[PDB]
């Protein structure tokens, strides 16, 4: 299907994705960035069912920026992600048999920074490196083998890139190219695509 | 589930016949033996119905009702066959849309400006005029014969349609799982509407 | 009932230095009789865009007449004309409020305005991807590889319309739904102009 | 239950040059069993524009009763009569009102454009117009359209020259199709009523079909 | 499930010439992989059948009736008159009742004696018929019968004949996804066969 | 239910379905003559005693063992008007005639296999 | 489709009715539903109408083999047996409630009953049919002891017309016949013959 | 030849084939495909037993499904010199499960040097319904005249037999048996027996949509047997108005090959 | 799924094909050679059901070499095909539903090349160039666009390149490398593999 | 009745320059409940093979035993060691006999012969497939990464003990079936000998 992962650091919550589009037999596009963007230091990744997931990030994020525009300051991490989980909740069970996954991010200025994990079912955990879709299986392994408590910007990449190789090599899909953006204490800055001649 | 066996009926010079059967079955059972199925709704059109028999007995209330209010208003003008047939049709198709359809089967017979009228109303919707029809059942069997006179002579005279629908029951009586050997008939002449019955068929089983 | 209308068809647009270009195939079939050789399927909806057509057909033709609607409003109150991506957008959740009662369609949405050309596509399903290469409905395929291959962004006019063309035939011979006639549809800053009508027999004959 | 049934029928309609024209055989037939043989199915509504509606007869007469009072309505609000232009987008705009409970017809349109022009529409069940030129279509259909497609507009045949349709060689052609139509089909037969209407009004016929 | 691939075979009867036609495609559903497939098979000399369906089981049936053809031809001696075939094909499609094969066959040809044309037909199963005028089987068989009953006419030479199972099959087949792009016409005269090849839509 | 305690020989045959009956009139078509044996034989053992069909078996099996080989059509003009099949043309010798069999086995092979050796 | 038999003192009575129908629609008038085996044990049908043929056909073939075969007029108890042991040793197609009735030079008058299951019992009325659960209060109530033929045959035509007239499946002529010591007579109530109630 | 086979190959009908059609049955179903037909003929049929012979009739329609496929076929066959059939629905298996009867009749009569009796036509016609249960529907009506008297009877597709003295089976019968019912009389004579089927075939071909064309009797009087086909023309198609004949050049052509015979 | 196809020419029957193998989420192997080979001369393609394209190709090639071995002589590709078809149908109909499809080659020493499409219910085509699996339908119409009638030797190659090469970017599956074998009047040659980096 | 043993487990064989290497897990589930901790599942058949275990539990069992009984019968009678191919090819065979009734197993028969090494593969699908590197049962991933990662094919004897440790340690941690005992096989010229057994506490203890 598709492929989220996010590993936590220091002082950085470095997460990639996967630029590619989707239908029966045909990819229809093959640079579709997923990474949609709440404020300056918060980052949104979502892989679910089609139509849905694009619309469900639409409305959440046209709400966090509501706040801010109101009280002059910016939300939490914390606040963000106990309030995505919460619409979330109560719209799918409302009336829509939805499928959505989540990928929070995000860095405040008092307790380093912030990954969280969310199934489709709107649970809530602070794991400190998750994974989505299907290459979950085949990388987590070779994400917690490497990852050492205290991991340098440097190494990181590092790390990501093998990650990638190995899921590259050993799966049935054909993804072709990923993106990468990690988080600091200056915005969101960003880094060369990684892709696969 | 009371149900009804056929409401059959031909037209005629200068009015019309209408004859059903006084049975009601519960599923094969014969509960009862002397419901009425015939209907004088005003003093120019009279009624007919199959299928069930509470739906019949909810149309013959409401429809009396209306007539009994137009009449009591008082305006010289009353209700053609025409616009009865018209108001069941439309009851019917409005029922069929909402999912809770009546299952019934119904003939609106009368002579009204010096000419004979004949309908058909069938639940799902269907509506026309013929010089003869059946209902239920007896759409395979009373038909024909009636349908083959008619072609071979188009205009008739009472004798001729009382024996013709007397010859039908006994055939129906004969060949049908669901009958009674009284039946019930109305003509609806311009004098007025005269219910008579009940009657008997005279069946002859040398054949066996 | 029986089946609607348009089992399939066969449609394709790419953008280039000098506009967007869109062609298309007319056979609205209705499972296994072909109901028409002659249907339009490049909907107009005012002298900025060129509305698509795939899936079904009534569902299709509906929802841009809503979105015609919808955009004359709004020119009309803002004096400003509106870009592609706010129609796209508008039809994308006219679109997505029914889900799952069966519909069904596949548009197109393309024309010029501020920002240059634009070609968002949208569906049932309820994404809105963009692109530079499309191509939707069951002849998308055996149409696809031709025209991505044939594909170079630096062409010129005649050569994109040979593509174009190519890229349909080629794809209407081999698969079983699409054929009929071909239309060609150039958008620039005066709007779009209709550039020709082909019949498949002629374009055969001279590619033979 | 089942809110759904079959009656047959057969629409032809040939738009000419100057004249439109609708026919139609007549009979209800429904399971095995025929109910009526004269059961006609051309009705009028305006002076220049005819009608033909086939399919299911439940919902045929509910169309029929619907359209002539919108009409009605139209031509008190606009004091105007409707032309054949805008019924084809009403009709659709009615059929496309019940996307979810679809109308069991299939309708067709003729008459008369602004200018003496012959327009005949076609539609489907869910609704969507299209204008056409010999367009027939119904219960019998797939039989009536290839015969037409090889006599009105010249289709596979070459060295020969194009003529326009005389008023004449309509009737005859109609007559003939449907009687090399009505022996191969079940539902078809009985009487045939053609509605003929030009430019002066609207003017029947009536003529035998395989007499049962 | 005569749809899974595609066909359409007519015959006419004339004035000692008899007329067979087909259809040329194979496809899986909506695809299409070759454009020459042949569903009309010699068997004997002025004799020809017209097997149209369900391709997988033309093939068989048509090695399994040559086979017992031969059979039949050597060990009687002398040739087959056309109305053996007719129970010959009967018997081999109720050998298989309950386990149905897929084909309408088509036959037609003349008497090596008497040289009288004849034209038969076949239904799923298995069950003789024969019509004077014509006949026709085939996926699109709604389609046809229109066209032919107007157009046909009795006595008829052999050019009227081949005009008119050429306006009876070009005109008629096309109105159709799936049975078309190429048309073969077979017309069997007295003294020698002959094959043509029209031209279509290519869609 | 037998493990294995030559494929190419007999092969392409999945243990699935033979243990699965076909369109239900398989047990009354594969076995016919004889179900209606064993139900004659069965009438008579129960009405006229246990000497019948002793002696009628006993007899079909002298008679069976002088026909050709097996890898030859057998004509079988006799055992039949033993049987009294004598004039009972039915649905078991137009259709599908042994005669012309569509397929034949290896002569040895076949006779090997009638003697019940393998 | 109601059938029942009557024992009195030497010799038993039978009747039935000739409506042998399809569903809603009758498929024959006038029919014989009353089958001569042998000479003297009548058998009745119930049922479908081709399974009790086939079981019928059998019977007689075996009966009239045994019979032949010692010599001797048949028991009544050995037809119900060939019946019973025919009839449960196929019970999963072949629905066929049967009763069977006769007169022996031992012990003469027998009624026996052999319901669908293949059970077998004897008692001194027997009833069944499709139509035959109207009437049991009444032979109930009105069946006492000691009657001869003239009595029997006049409770056996009002017994049937009662049940011939409150069914659909029931109506049309009456086919009394009643086996005795000395031979079989037969008779048919048709017209105003039958009793109203 | 072979490699591969054991056992001598064993007639009768196959079955090598319904594993695979269930399957593709069910592949098709869903995705609204064509379906297979069969000629269900569903056409009526009557007898009268009068005061000397018998005589039979039906009508020559046949359909497969919604569309006319024949406009003149028997429904009357032969099985002896003094016994004929009529078939009833899925005409493929009537043809052949009358053709052996016949066959097997003509056998007995061969061995016997006498006519054949109804009854045994009856027994194995029965026998042979009953032994295949179902799957095979064939209505018949067998009637003839032997050394006895006059005989009908009413086979149904299950192993049900009757003897009625008149009998109407098949799609459309209730019209004609019902004229059968209100005209019939004991003891007729041959000319208004005649009639009498006649005008109950007219009623049964006109009230219905799975009858038509033209009609036939098959009078079999003691020492007369007749079949007169056709007997009455009800209905006679209308003519052509316009012609529409091509003339040569009128198609076109891509390739030509002419080989000549002997 | 996979991947077959197969180009004709003037004295070849050049095919190429998807070294790949295949399991639930993960690719057991990256070259899996499904090019069986008959004789000299013949070629066996087959994509399907697993195991019983290895069973059934196994058993149709310890088939023919007992032709060759018991008459002296070889086979002729018209003769493998119309017989592959037979055994197909016969032992598909008979108590197995197999999935296989096959795609034969071969070239004899009278008509030049020979190349046979059959699908899964045994049909036997003759077409010039044909294609399996999924590719088909996203590569067909690519080699019918420039596919002259005679194609030289060193031209083949090129078409089937720019053939894969947009499947290969326009596929959602990861087939990462083909192998090509084409047949002339010297036995089986062999060319190097095509392997995308 | 109940889910019989083993819903999933996990296992790994890679080969090198040194022979061929085989590891295993030991826990036999029945669903939700834990039934053993100490099945063995390297399954010994001759002092030169070695089977392996996976899906059901009872399947494999038996079927490994008529395995060794075949082999051992073709020992005795050929005088000749059977290569590896030809087991794997007959365990295939008899494998595939039965399909589609519920068999679900999946072998890796590895060893050593004239041929060197050979770690075919065979399950209950029917493919015969071959390889250097594997993995099955339902914690083949989450150790296929890991082992895929770290493979060099000139590895020494105590760096790919470490590896196969280090792998299923890895899978059996983030899994939910597999763990318990961690067994592994080593593969020369004279049969297979046997490592070493660990708990998966101390090497949990020893990786921290």
């Amino acid at each position: 299907m598709e492929y989220l992962i996010g590993i936590q650091g220091p002082d950085y919550v470095l997460v990639a994705s996967d630029r590619v589009a989707a239908s029966n037999i045909v990819q229809m596009k093959d640079d579709h960035d997923k990474m949609f963007k709440m404020s300056e230091k918060i980052l949104l990744l979502c892989v679910g069912e089609a139509g849905d997931t694009v619309q469900f990030a639409e409305y959440i994020q046209k709400n966090v920026q509501l706040y801010k525009m109101r009280n002059g300051y910016e939300l939490s991490p914390t606040a963000a992600a106990n309030f995505t989980r919460r619409n979330l909740a109560d719209c799918l069970r409302s009336r829509t048999p939805y499928h959505v996954n989540l990928l929070l991010a995000g860095y405040d200025e008092h307790e380093g920074p912030a990954l969280y994990y969310m199934d489709y079912l709107a649970a809530l955990a602070k794991a400190p490196f998750a994974a989505h879709g299907y290459g979950a299986f085949l990388t987590l392994s070779i994400l917690d083998r490497y990852y050492t408590p205290t991991i340098s910007r440097e190494r990181a990449v590092e790390l990501l890139r093998k990650c990638l190789e190995e899921l590259q090599k050993r799966f049935i899909l054909n993804l072709p190219t990923f993106s990468v953006r990690i988080i600091d204490k200056n915005g969101i800055h960003d880094l060369d695509n990684i892709s696969f001649p | 589930m009371v149900t009804g066996t056929s409401v059959l009926g031909v037209k005629f010079e200068g009015g019309v016949v209408i004859a059903a059967d006084m049975l009601g079955s519960y599923g094969s059972l014969a509960r009862f033996r002397n419901i009425s199925r015939i209907m004088r709704v005003n003093n120019s059109t009279m009624l007919g119905a199959s299928g069930d028999y509470a739906d019949f007995q909810y149309l013959k209330q409401v429809l009396g009702q209306m007539v009994i209010d137009e009449e009591l208003l008082g305006d010289g003008h009353s209700y053609s066959p025409r616009a009865i047939h018209s108001w069941l049709t439309r009851a019917m198709y409005s029922r069929r849309s909402k999912m809770n359809p009546l299952w019934n089967t119904m003939v609106i017979g009368g002579y009204a400006d010096g000419e004979s009228f004949l309908g058909y109303v069938d639940m799902l919707g269907v509506a026309y005029e013929a010089p003869s029809l059946a209902t239920g059942y007896g759409a395979y069997l009373a038909q024909p014969l009636l349908r083959e006179v008619l072609e071979k002579q188009p205009v008739l005279s009472q004798t001729e349609a009382r024996d013709l629908v007397e010859r039908c029951m006994r055939v129906l009586y004969y060949r049908d799982a669901r009958s009674y050997n009284r039946f019930q008939t109305a003509t609806v002449t311009e004098k007025g509407v005269e219910i008579e019955g009940p009657l008997s068929t005279e069946t002859n089983w040398d054949i066996a | 009932p029986g089946i609607e209308m348009l089992h399939g068809t066969t449609t394709l647009a790419f953008k280039f230095r000098h506009g967007v270009i869109v062609a298309a195939d007319s056979r609205a079939t209705a499972g296994a009789y072909i109901a028409s050789q002659t249907v339009k399927k490049v909907i107009e909806i005012n002298p900025y865009l060129l509305g698509t057509m795939a899936g079904g057909a009534a569902d299709c033709s509906f929802w841009e007449r809503l979105l015609a609607r919808q955009c004359r409003i709004y020119e009309l109150r803002n004096k400003e004309r509106i870009s592609v991506a706010a129609a796209s957008k508008l039809l994308a959740n006219m679109v997505y409020q029914y889900k799952g009662m069966g519909l069904s369609m596949g548009t197109m949405i393309c024309g010029w305005d501020k920002r240059g050309p634009g070609l968002y596509y949208v569906d049932s399903e309820g994404n809105r991807i963009s692109g530079a290469t499309f191509s939707v409905g069951s002849g998308s395929v055996y149409a696809y590889g031709v025209m991505d291959r044939g594909y170079s962004y630096d062409l010129e006019v005649e050569q994109a319309y040979d593509l174009a063309r190519r890229a349909i035939y080629q794809a209407t011979y081999r698969d079983a739904y699409s054929g009929g006639a071909v239309n060609l549809y150039h958008v620039r800053e005066d709007g779009w102009i209709r550039v020709s009508s082909d019949n498949v027999a002629d374009l055969h004959e001279k590619y033979s | 239950f089942s809110p759904y049934v079959f009656n047959g029928g057969t629409i032809l309609a040939i738009a000419g040059e100057d004249f439109a024209i609708v026919a139609s055989d007549t009979r209800l037939s429904e399971g095995f069993s025929i109910h009526t043989r004269d059961s006609p199915k051309c009705y009028k509504l305006t002076d220049k524009t005819v009608i033909g509606c086939s399919g299911f007869h439940g919902d045929c007469l509910t169309l029929t009763k619907i359209i002539e009072a919108r009409l009605k309505m139209y031509k008190h609000s606009n004091n105007k009569a409707m032309t054949t232009g805008a019924i084809a987008a009403m009709l659709s705009t009615i059929l496309y009102s019940r996307r979810f409970f679809p109308y069991y017809v299939y309708n067709i349109i003729g008459g008369l454009d602004e200018e003496g022009k012959g327009a005949v529409y076609s539609f489907d069940p869910v609704g969507s117009y299209q204008r056409d030129s010999f367009k027939a279509g119904g219960s019998a259909s797939a039989m009536l359209q290839p015969l037409l497609d090889n006599q009105v507009g010249f289709k596979n045949m070459q060295n020969v020259e194009h003529v326009p349709l005389s008023l004449d060689r309509a009737m005859r052609l109609v007559k003939d199709v449907f009687i090399s139509a009505a022996e191969r089909d079940v539902y078809t037969g009985d009487a045939l009523r053609i509605c003929i209407v030009t430019k002066e009004g609207i003017r029947e016929e009536t003529v035998s079909l395989r007499k049962d | 499930i005569m749809s899974y691939n595609g066909g359409a075979v007519m015959a006419m009867k004339g004035k000692n010439c008899v007329a067979i036609a087909a259809d040329r495609r194979f496809g899986i559903q909506a695809q299409m992989v070759t454009t020459d497939f042949q569903k009309i098979f010699p068997m004997g000399d002025r004799l020809y059948i017209g097997l149209a369906g369900l391709a997988t089981d033309v093939q068989t049936v048509a090695q399994r009736l040559k086979f017992r053809l031969n059979l039949y031809e050597l060990k009687e001696g002398r040739q087959i008159k056309p109305y053996t075939l007719m129970s010959m094909v009967a018997n081999l499609l109720y050998e298989k009742r309950f386990g149905p094969y897929y084909t309408e066959p088509v036959i037609a040809g003349l008497d090596p004696k008497t040289f009288k044309p004849f034209i038969c037909s076949l239904d799923l199963i298995g069950c003789p018929m024969v019509t004077d005028d014509f006949v026709v089987s085939g996926t699109c068989a709604e389609q046809m019968y229109g066209m032919c009953e107007s157009l046909w006419e009795p006595n008829m030479d052999p050019d009227h004949l081949f005009e008119t199972i050429s306006q009876a099959m070009l005109n008629a087949v096309d109105r159709d996804a799936v049975s078309g792009m190429g048309v073969i016409v077979h017309i069997i005269e007295k003294d020698k066969i002959t094959t043509r090849t029209l031209k279509a839509r290519m869609d | 239910s037998p493990v294995t305690e030559d494929l190419l020989r007999k092969g392409f045959s999945c243990v699935k379905n033979e243990l699965l009956p076909s369109h239900p009139l398989e047990l009354s078509e594969k076995n016919f003559q004889l179900n209606q044996d064993k139900m004659n034989f069965s009438t008579l053992r129960n009405i006229q005693g246990l000497f019948a069909p002793l002696k009628l078996q006993m007899e079909f099996k002298a008679v069976q063992q002088v026909q050709r080989l097996p890898f030859l059509s057998s004509s079988n003009l006799s055992l039949d008007v033993l049987r009294g099949n004598d004039e009972t043309i039915g649905f078991e010798d137009i259709l599908n005639d042994p005669s012309q069999s569509e397929v034949m086995g290896e002569p040895h092979l076949m006779v090997e296999y009638k003697l019940g050796l393998l | 489709t109601t059938i029942m038999a009557v024992q009195f003192d030497g010799g038993v009575v039978l009747g039935a009715d000739s409506r042998t129908t399809t569903g809603s629609y009758i498929a024959n008038r006038v029919t014989d539903k009353l089958t001569p085996i042998h000479d003297r044990i009548f058998c009745c049908r119930s049922g479908s109408a081709a399974d009790t043929q086939a079981v019928a056909d059998a019977v007689t073939y075996q009966l009239g083999f045994h019979s032949i075969e010692l010599n001797e007029p048949p028991l009544v108890h050995t037809a119900a047996s060939l019946f019973k042991e025919m009839c449960y040793r196929y019970r999963e197609d072949l629905m066929a409630g049967i009763i069977i009735a006769g007169w022996d030079p031992q012990e003469g008058g027998q009624g026996y009953s052999v319901p669908m299951g293949g059970m077998m019992v004897r008692q001194s009325f027997a009833i069944g049919g499709s139509g035959s659960s109207y009437i049991y209060g009444y032979v109930d109530a009105t069946y006492r002891e000691g009657m001869t033929k003239e009595e029997c045959l006049q409770f056996t035509a009002n017994a049937l017309a009662l049940a011939m007239e409150r069914d659909g499946s029931s109506g049309g002529v009456i086919r009394l016949a009643a086996i005795a010591e000395s031979g079989v007579e037969r008779q048919v109530l048709l017209g105003d013959q039958i009793p109203k109630f | 030849a072979a490699v591969s086979v054991y056992a001598p190959p064993v007639g009768g009908f196959s079955f090598d084939n319904c594993r695979r059609n269930a399957v593709l049955e069910a592949d098709f179903a869903k995705r609204g495909y064509k379906l297979p037909k069969v000629r269900k003929t569903g056409t009526t049929i009557a007898g009268v037993v009068y005061k000397d012979g018998i005589v039979l009739g039906a009508d020559t329609r046949a359909t497969e499904g919604m569309v006319v496929a024949d406009k003149n076929c028997s429904k009357i066959h032969f099985i002896s010199p003094n016994i004929y059939c009529c078939g009833a629905g899925t005409a493929a298996d009537t043809d052949m499960t009358t053709q052996l009867i016949s066959s097997n009749l003509e056998l007995h009569s061969l061995s016997t040097g006498r006519l054949p009796r109804v009854v045994t036509a009856n027994r194995m016609l029965k026998q042979m319904l009953f032994r295949y249960q179902g799957y095979i529907g064939a209505a018949l009506v067998l009637g003839g005249v032997d050394v006895t008297g006059p005989h009908l009877y009413s086979i149904y597709p299950h192993g049900s037999t009757d003897k009625l003295p008149y009998v109407t089976m098949g799609s459309g019968s209730l019209a004609a048996m019902a004229v059968f019912e209100d005209k019939f009389r004991p003891d007729m004579e041959e000319e208004e027996a005649k009639n009498l089927v006649s005008e109950a075939i007219a009623a049964g071909i006109f009230n219905d949509l799975g009858s038509g064309s033209n009609i036939d009797l098959c009078v079999i009087s003691k020492n007369k047997l007749d079949f007169l086909r056709p007997y009455t023309v009800p209905n006679k198609k209308g003519t052509r108005l316009g012609r529409y004949r091509c003339e040569k050049g009128t198609t076109a052509v891509l390739t030509e090959k002419i080989t000549p015979l002997e």
